């Protein structure tokens, strides 16, 4: 009877727990939980939200491979 | 063998006054190389060996020439000495008992007759990678002869420190391509294969939780990785191939050795059960998946099991890795139309340990060999007998690393 927009998200669990993470650290990202793989996110941080993604798996992946 | 007189081509080319670093694989005879050397100079020679089992073989090597026994041939160990006469000598000598600093056991005089007799003219050291330390520095500043040479399999470290032995010792001078001396002998087709296994949420945020070496506890002990190395030991015993375990830490070691129900061997071990092992490896068809640590690799290289496990690692010492793997697949040659030899590393997404694992397939890549990515290979789902596949065992296995985070 209520409907909210927001934005969903789908994405492997591990993308999940790192999303997670970046809103344990900025905060107003996430906006709920649904399942394992997919989650509620405020629309305004999405393009952050891919880009910040890109950096952290930018600072994970290393491999100068020089 | 052709490449072999292609390295003494260029003793023969100027004869005197000549230093250089010649790579051959363990399984060739470089032995052979410093004997025929040993031969053409008619001089004191000195091996520099690191364990015994070098000296017996150097020894044997000379029984396959001629004479040992006659005072001549010469060997320097912490367990006896022997004479030796001039214009013709065979020593083998140990880099800690060379180098050593004051501690002296009433044999460093006997080792100083040699040095300051000037009993000398031909030095040969046995795997020159391991030279860039400041022992094997002290070595060479207490000897001076008129032609070096260097007998090594592998140069590749991180180090920086590689380039110096061009004038320590001398400039590397024939550099055999391993794919060329695989089509003239069969020495085991290299089929490099890194295994990407899923990672789990628990395992994923406990592991970023965590750092340093103790990430490590957390990177090995993933439920997939014991499913797919179940999957990989059974398949394996299903194609009728002996399996060899390499694992850098020994705890890891312990754990697959206790769960998977086969022998292990590690470190404080002793001698006696570590040879039984070897025993019951070489006899009994019953026992055809080994568990080895750095000292299962280092002292002994064995010809059989052509499936290669690799699950644990350290960073960095990723060169010393490929350079026991290409022991192990040096160690397997006897000419066989197929031969294929399997080199599988177990490692899973989202980990700081595949990312220096890569590094290690790069030097794979440097000497030439094959290398293929497998995420997975369909069958595992068909295994009723895979551990910590249901929720309940992957919380009790969660509770089990949290409990050895806890530990440490």
């Amino acid at each position: 009877a209520r409907a909210r927009k927001g934005a969903l998200v789908q994405c492997d669990p591990s993308i999940k727990a790192l999303i997670l993470q970046i809103d344990a650290k900025m905060s107003d990202i996430v906006l709920e939980e649904l399942d394992d793989t997919h989650l509620l996110v405020n629309p305004s941080k999405v393009e952050f939200v891919k880009h910040e993604l890109n950096r952290l798996l930018s600072k994970n992946i290393y491999n100068p491979m020089d | 063998r052709p490449y072999q007189e292609k390295s003494l081509s260029k003793m023969f080319g100027n004869g005197r006054a000549r230093s250089g670093i010649i790579v051959l694989p363990c399984g060739a005879g470089k032995t052979l190389v410093g004997i025929t050397a040993a031969c053409t100079i008619k001089k004191s020679v000195i091996v520099l060996c690191t364990s015994s089992v070098s000296v017996m073989q150097w020894r044997q090597q000379f029984l396959x020439x001629x004479x040992x026994x006659x005072x001549x041939x010469x060997x320097x160990x912490x367990x006896x000495x022997x004479x030796x006469x001039x214009x013709x000598x065979l020593v083998v000598s140990t880099y800690s008992m060379v180098a050593n600093x004051x501690x002296x056991x009433x044999x460093x005089x006997x080792x100083x007759x040699x040095x300051x007799x000037x009993x000398w003219g031909f030095i040969i050291l046995d795997e020159v990678h391991v030279v860039p330390a400041a022992m094997f520095r002290r070595v060479v500043s207490t000897i001076a002869a008129h032609a070096k040479l260097g007998l090594t399999a592998t140069l590749v470290r991180e180090d920086d420190k590689i380039g110096d032995l061009n004038f320590l010792i001398g400039p590397k001078l024939y550099e055999a391509n391993w794919m060329e001396l695989s089509q003239k002998g069969h020495i085991a087709n290299v089929q490099c294969a890194e295994v990407w296994c899923p990672m789990t949420a628990e395992f994923y945020q406990e592991y970023l939780r965590e750092t340093a070496r103790k990430r490590m506890l957390l990177y090995i002990m993933n439920p997939t990785k014991f499913q797919a190395c179940q999957f990989l030991i059974q398949y394996h015993e299903r194609r009728g191939d002996k399996i060899i375990v390499f694992s850098d830490n020994v705890y890891a070691l312990q754990e697959y050795a206790l769960k998977m129900g086969k022998p292990f061997i590690y470190g404080s071990t002793p001698q006696q059960e570590r040879m039984n092992i070897l025993q019951n490896f070489q006899y009994n068809d019953q026992i055809n998946t080994i568990f080895l640590s750095k000292v299962g690799d280092t002292s002994i290289d064995l010809p059989e099991a052509t499936c290669l496990i690799q699950i644990s690692s350290h960073y960095g010492s990723r060169r010393q890795e490929a350079q026991r793997l290409g022991r192990i697949l040096r160690a397997k040659r006897r000419n066989d139309e197929g031969f294929n030899a399997f080199f599988y590393s177990l490692v899973s997404k989202d980990t700081q340990e595949m990312y220096y694992s890569t590094k290690r397939q790069a030097f794979l890549v440097d000497q030439g060999y094959a290398f293929k990515v497998i995420t997975h290979l369909h069958g595992m789902e068909n295994i009723p007998n895979l551990a910590y596949a249901s929720p309940r065992e992957r919380r009790e296995l969660l509770q089990e690393v949290l409990l050895k985070n806890e530990e440490a």
